[PDB]
């Protein structure tokens, strides 16, 4: 009634829990345990539940226990269902809490668990197993974690440990692929005109001044590990850091958008080093960058188009620079026409480059970079209305690196490009 | 630089060493080339970017090959808004009224006070030679100097032109700084010095007389300038160098667009610990020659550091070599250290190391420039990283002592470098670098 | 040509520290510092002395000789300081509390600190040690001893801000340096959660970071010089705030300042080097924007006040 | 397809569309407010999903009641304004409203279904 808590002082576990005792690896003739991988099946969840269905601090396992082991390996299901209950807890929370299991696990000394959702295993040696460790005292860690460090979203934390072969395949399929699959939807079908608020990000501004990071959801933060649902989870959490909202008000083009709110937010996060960006160009006013962007994209006029170069690639481009040459010239927090840092993510995206006519103007691209961004990158193209495989007009540096050879394989190939009007 | 790309014949005819007529452009665009390394530019292209791309502050070059120091070229008032380009220089200033004793006590400690700090050797830059009235005894003096041996660059202060006009020839191989120009000299200084373009100093009372004088000997034709702020204190001379660094910035003006010389030995007079406080002033407020009365470790040690921090470009940090840096002369039985390419941490463990007096072989993977806990987040400073370096730097002439001391940042590294080290013991240290020698003496 | 006429909508605010004819005030400018040509600089820096609350046993050689009949004595010690030398103020930092070295119960620093502060008439500065934990309690037991003085508590970092601000500003009527690490950001989140606690820009200074010079000193000069940008040119309220930089708990503790001539004869005499490092660490950051310096060093004091004071006169 | 079709007939010159819009917000059913009760109910006495904290909030007085407005326009009457003037009067005196209709459409183009409206219209219980 008076929403009072009362905070975990230590955690109730025999085993010591330190933040050192990461990254351990413990020797595989001690492994009592081992659940997960390819011999077994292991999953985890956490999901967001009313305050009826989850009650307070009940940790419950069912199954077989590490103790009834007697080999020198173990071998069984491990299923962790955590229920999370609170009043500012979302959903979209849901994958944030999730990750942290990864550390909240490996903190404990005597036990490795790494992996995502049902990809992870866990190992488990036998001196924790002499020091008295159960598996009870996975759910005590777990929800002492979950109290502490998300403590303002989440109010009542259940965790329930399956080990029996068929409640641990019950449960996966009522919960947690269902879960899996509308976080894949929800992750896929977000645009920037459903939703009504960005976000800006200034955690760079401690080596570039002037840089203001805009996270939309089809424009992800160019440092490639903070997106539109990061940025709404770190601003829940840490209301005073640096993902803060931004309201999409004051709209003056749509296209190469431009927000009256988005210019003054940049303006002032910037300390007044950038006054208008722009967030769906290059040309006009582009969005800065500061140097932890994993690709560069750059104009080439000759081409009437736009290359690509990720950091691994060491030779030259047909722009006539390196990596690190582009990388000098774009990063840093000033906006320069023509030249952009991204990450993987945007490339495929229909917000790239859609002032300029969009991800059609790619005519250059690392060979890697196009074997692995080509098969969203054909999904995009033919939302474009082009061919299957619209990667294969997409020029490598195998294939030609001069700019010469470069329009040649264009012309040849009959490069959408070629038939667009001039980039600049 | 997308501006002046309009503008290229866009040939890419490779012929100014660049494969792509946008990659000239922007080579000019920040200034590093000049424009007119283009062959085939239109004249009249050339003729509009030459205004178009010239740099609003004039960099200044001085000395010869080993001892030539540029002096200028700055386009920020703050070094976090872009980097600081040009670092400050000092000078030493010997007069013709010395006595025997002082100039061979000041020649020896331009001589003595030189040492090297993270690949930069510092040491005295300029001997500021100045006139006190007797001709014979300067060029005495301006000769035992030459003869004496220190490696300096010089500056000649001298008002009047018959004097400079004998005093130039001794040391006019050498690209010295000429100073001395007035309102009423000004012409005969230009015709003295254009000859063999070198930098002429220009003095006056007051920054609108300074400007006029400026304008005067532009409208001469001579560009190869250095002004010198007046100020008959020090609150007045720091008026006046801020004011001629923000009017060339903020205003634009190309007429003070030249690099400063401020006489610190004048306005201190001869004070360590003042000077020491202006030159600290002065390397952050726009000072660009300072001039003192002598040089010692003392002034130095605090004045070669804060330079080299603040003239680091803030994009690139800077960092040491890599692979085995031998400390204590570490040859058998010596443990062996692993931490980050950054300059300033390899500069701490280095020194904790040496004040322990024990052998350390120390080994330096490759990690981005970035510190401990930053670069292992940024993904270089990783146990894979570390077990490659030490497999081919060449660690392995040691036999038995094989100790590997890790920064207690990085504790998640541990398994990683046991598993691809099996042979190495692999021993987690402190958080601090204090620790080092207490932990070494155990 | 035109004057630079550079105008600035934002102003910094004032702190005062200490109680009767000796507090005195940081802030109040609404120009970049010593730049008497472009408007009104508020206050003049301040420089205080550092003493200690223990006998001072890693301080070189001609600073024990300094203070050889004084040092047992911290309140002996702040007296002749306060005598001799007179600063602005004095920095009595509790070395004593140090988990690391001879810890000891708040109790007894407390004790230390309410003999000191009620003997000397200068404002007083109490620093603590570099954990955040024991820093906590420290500063509760200090603030309630020393009531009534308007000290200065140092080192209420973000992750024990709550308690120095509570135990501080909201119960005892002290003041507190909000310490962040060399960033902008960062101090701008601890005076926002300064003011959300309930404690407004009148009742804390700031501390940005401080360094030695040729230690990672880039970064404290452009800290000071985006904070002084941001809270003047921007007028961003969360950073209106003076700053205090404690000058010699670094520049006294590097390698060109500690080693004595028999470790290094070429450097020449210990005591210039040390005053040196502090005399040009201390130029530094009063350039850049610092209101206040800590010194140890009364020579460097002297040369300190005496370049503060060419400078605005 | 017919309604579609007939774009093409538009004469955009005999086009005139006032620029007053307001935000509402709607969909109240019995189910839905018994969700929203939910959220004051302390979850160690209960019971959930009742009316039973509208049940208390009314005996307590702290709610005065709960009126109904229904009801369509008529000529005889200035349009919506005994509809706004009777749903005001009612929640200035802590008299919750439930609204339907031709009423509730008057109260959602006047601005009442709105949460704001409750610290602009509604008396200090309600
Ligand atoms: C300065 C700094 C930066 C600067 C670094 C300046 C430079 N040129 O290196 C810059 C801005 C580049 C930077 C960037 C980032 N940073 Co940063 N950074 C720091 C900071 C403030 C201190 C690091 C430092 O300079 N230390 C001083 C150097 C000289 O010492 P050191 O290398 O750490 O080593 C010390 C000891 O280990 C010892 N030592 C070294 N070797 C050895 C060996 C032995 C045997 C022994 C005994 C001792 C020893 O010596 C030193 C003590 O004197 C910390 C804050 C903190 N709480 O630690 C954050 C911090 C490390 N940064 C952090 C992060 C996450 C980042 C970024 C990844 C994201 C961001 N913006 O915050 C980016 C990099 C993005 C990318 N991937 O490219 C986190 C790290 C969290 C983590 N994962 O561990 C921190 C804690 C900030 C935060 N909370 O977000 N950072
Ligand atoms: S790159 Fe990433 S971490 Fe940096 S400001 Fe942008 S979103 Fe934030
Ligand atoms: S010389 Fe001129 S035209 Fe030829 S490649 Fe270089 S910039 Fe292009
Ligand atoms: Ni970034
Ligand atoms: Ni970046």
């Amino acid at each position: 009634a008076r929403n009072i808590k009362i905070k975990i002082t230590e955690i109730p576990i025999p085993v010591s829990f330190a933040a050192a005792f990461e990254g351990e690896r413990i020797r595989k003739n001690d492994m009592l345990a081992e659940f997960g991988g390819n011999k077994t099946k292991a999953w985890e969840l956490v999901m967001c539940a009313d305050q009826g269905e989850v009650e307070d601090h009940k940790i419950e396992v069912i199954g077989p226990d590490i103790d009834t082991i007697d080999k020198a390996p173990g071998r069984m299901p491990l299923g962790m269902l955590i229920k999370v209950s609170g009043t500012n807890m979302q959903k979209d929370f849901e994958p944030v809490l999730e990750r942290r299991l990864h550390y909240f696990l490996n903190y404990i000394e005597g036990v490795m668990h790494v992996g995502q959702r049902n990809l992870t295993w866990v190992r488990i040696g036998k001196e924790a197993f002499e020091k008295g460790f159960r598996l009870k005292h996975f759910g005590e860690v777990i929800y002492a974690k979950m109290l502490d460090e998300f403590g303002s979203v989440v109010d009542k934390c259940e965790v329930t440990i399956i080990t029996d072969p068929g409640k641990a395949e019950e449960l996966e399929g009522k919960y947690a692929v269902p879960r899996y699959k509308e976080r894949d939807a929800r992750l896929e079908s977000l645009v920037d005109e459903k939703v009504d608020t960005f976000y800006s990000c200034n955690l760079c501004q401690s080596f570039a001044p002037a840089h203001v990071c805009i996270v939309t959801p089809e424009r992800l933060g160019l440092c490639g590990a903070v997106s539109w649902l990061d940025a709404k989870a770190t601003l829940e959490l840490n209301p005073t850091g640096p993902c803060q909202a931004v309201p999409k008000e004051g709209v003056v083009d749509e296209n190469l958008g431009i927000w009256e709110k988005v210019n003054e937010t940049v303006s002032k996060i910037s300390q007044g080093a950038v006054t208008s960006v722009t967030l769906y160009s290059i040309l006009q006013d582009p969005m800065t960058s500061c140097g932890c962007f994993e690709c560069i994209t750059g104009i080439m006029p000759e081409a009437n188009g736009v290359v690509m170069v990720n950091r691994e690639f060491g030779a030259t481009t047909p722009l006539g620079m390196t990596f690190g040459e582009l990388a000098s010239m774009t990063g840093g927090g000033v906006q320069t026409p023509g030249f952009m840092g991204h990450g993987r993510q945007f490339i495929a995206s229909k917000k790239f480059m859609k002032g300029e006519g969009g991800l059609g103007r790619i005519v250059w691209m690392p060979k890697e970079l196009k074997d692995f961004v080509a098969e969203k990158l054909n999904k995009t193209a033919k939302e474009l209305y082009n061919i299957d495989n619209f990667a294969d007009m997409i020029c490598d540096e195998t294939i030609a690196t001069e700019s010469e050879e470069v329009v040649k394989f264009l012309e040849e190939k009959g490069h959408p490009a070629l038939k667009m009007d001039p980039i600049m | 630089g997308l501006n002046i790309f309009k503008l290229t014949p866009k040939k890419n005819c490779k012929d100014c060493g660049f494969p792509t007529c946008l990659a000239f452009s922007m080579k000019v665009a920040a200034g590093a080339v000049e424009i007119g390394k283009c062959p085939h530019m239109s004249d009249e292209a050339m003729e509009k970017l030459a205004e178009a791309t010239a740099p609003i502050m004039k960099t200044i070059t001085i000395g010869k090959g080993d001892n030539e120091y540029k002096l200028g070229g700055e386009t920020v008032l703050f070094r976090h808004e872009k980097t600081f380009v040009n670092r400050n220089r000092f000078a030493v200033a010997f007069s013709d009224s010395m006595d025997d004793a002082e100039v061979d006590a000041k020649i020896q400690h331009i001589k003595d006070v030189d040492y090297v700090r993270i690949g930069e050797q510092m040491k005295t830059e300029f001997a500021a030679i100045k006139y006190a009235g007797n001709k014979d005894k300067y060029l005495a003096l301006i000769n035992k100097i030459k003869a004496s041996g220190v490696k300096v660059a010089y500056a000649l202060v001298c008002e009047d032109v018959a004097v400079m006009k004998e005093a130039l020839p001794l040391v006019k191989d050498e690209n010295p700084l000429v100073y001395g120009a007035n309102k009423d000299n000004f012409k005969e200084m230009v015709e003295l010095v254009k000859g063999d373009k070198l930098a002429l100093g220009v003095k006056a009372d007051g920054l609108e007389a300074l400007y006029g004088l400026v304008e005067e000997i532009q409208k001469l034709g001579y560009k190869n300038l250095v002004l010198d702020p007046g100020g008959k204190s020090i609150k007045e001379a720091f008026e006046n160098t801020v004011q001629i660094r923000r009017i060339n910035i903020e205003g634009q003006d190309r007429t003070f667009g030249y690099p400063s010389i401020i006489f610190l030995d004048e306005l201190t007079k001869a004070d360590k610990f003042m000077e020491v406080a202006l030159s600290t002033l002065f390397t952050l407020k726009y000072g660009s020659l300072l001039v003192l009365s002598d040089m010692d470790y003392s002034r130095a040690l605090p004045l070669y550091s804060i330079r080299q921090n603040v003239f680091t470009d803030p994009q690139k940090p800077m960092t040491v070599d890599l692979g085995i840096h031998g400390i204590n002369n570490p040859d058998e039985n010596s443990p062996v250290l692993c931490t980050v390419d950054f300059a300033l941490t390899y500069f701490l463990v280095s020194g904790e190391v040496e004040r322990s007096k024990v052998p350390v072989w120390m080994v330096i993977p490759d990690a981005g420039g970035y510190s401990v806990l930053t670069s292992w987040a940024a993904g270089k400073f990783t146990g894979a990283a570390i077990a490659d370096e030490i497999k081919k730097c060449g660690i392995a002439e040691k036999t038995k002592n094989r100790t590997l001391l890790i920064p207690g940042k990085v504790a998640v590294l541990k398994g990683e470098l046991e598993e691809l080290l099996p042979d190495w013991n692999i021993v987690i240290s402190s958080t601090e670098a204090m620790f080092i020698p207490k932990l070494l003496k155990e | 040509f035109k004057k630079p006429t550079q105008k600035f909508s934002g102003k910094i605010g004032e702190v005062e520290i200490g109680t009767g004819e000796k507090a005195l005030k940081l802030g109040g400018e609404s120009v970049l510092p010593f730049y008497t040509f472009d408007g009104d600089t508020g206050n003049t820096p301040k420089v205080g002395m550092e003493i200690l609350d223990v006998y001072p046993e890693d301080w070189i050689d001609p600073l024990k000789d300094i203070y050889k009949d004084v040092a047992k004595d911290p309140v002996k010690w702040a007296q002749f300081v306060e005598e001799k030398y007179s600063p602005d103020f004095i920095c009595l930092r509790l070395i004593s509390a140090d988990p690391n070295g001879t810890d000891a119960a708040p109790e007894d620093c407390a004790k230390t600190a309410k003999a000191v502060v009620e003997a000397i008439k200068t404002p007083l500065v109490v620093a603590g040690t570099g954990n955040h934990e024991k820093d906590a309690k420290l500063f509760e037991k200090v603030a309630q001893e020393t009531e009534g003085h308007n000290i200065l508590l140092m080192s209420a970092v973000e992750d024990n801000y709550k308690s120095v601000g509570a135990a501080g500003v909201m119960a005892y009527n002290d003041k507190v340096v909000a310490e962040s690490s060399v960033d902008i950001n960062l101090a701008k989140q601890i005076n926002i959660l300064m003011n959300q606690l309930g404690i407004d820009n009148t009742k804390f200074v700031d501390n940005v970071g401080c360094a030695a010079g040729g230690y990672g000193y880039e970064y404290v000069i452009s800290t000071l010089d985006r904070v002084k940008l941001a809270a003047l040119g921007q007028d961003d309220k969360t950073l209106q705030v003076p700053i205090i930089s404690p000058v010699s708990f670094e520049a006294c503790k590097v390698k060109e300042a500690m080693d004595s001539e028999e470790d290094s004869p070429q450097w020449g005499s210990q005591e210039d080097r040390t005053v040196s490092m502090e005399v040009a660490t201390a130029s530094g950051v009063l350039a850049s924007g610092t209101d206040a310096v800590i010194l140890r060093h009364p020579k460097s004091v002297e040369v300190i006040r005496n370049f503060i004071k060419e400078l605005l006169g | 397809k017919e309604a579609i079709l007939n774009f093409k007939n538009r004469d955009q010159s005999k086009v005139m569309i006032p620029e007053l819009k307001c935000k509402a917000i709607l969909g109240y059913s019995v189910e839905e407010i018994i969700n929203k009760l939910d959220k004051v109910v302390n979850t160690q006495i209960g019971p959930m999903q009742t009316v039973k904290p509208l049940a208390d909030v009314l005996v307590s007085g702290v709610l005065r009641g709960a009126a109904a407005v229904v009801g369509c326009n008529n000529p005889k009457v200035v349009q919506d304004s005994a509809h706004i003037e009777t749903i005001k009067g009612l929640i200035k005196n802590d008299v919750i409203v439930v609204v339907t209709g031709c009423a509730a459409q008057a109260a959602a183009k006047y601005g009442l279904l709105q949460k704001e409206a409750a610290e602009k219209y509604a008396g200090p219980g309600l």
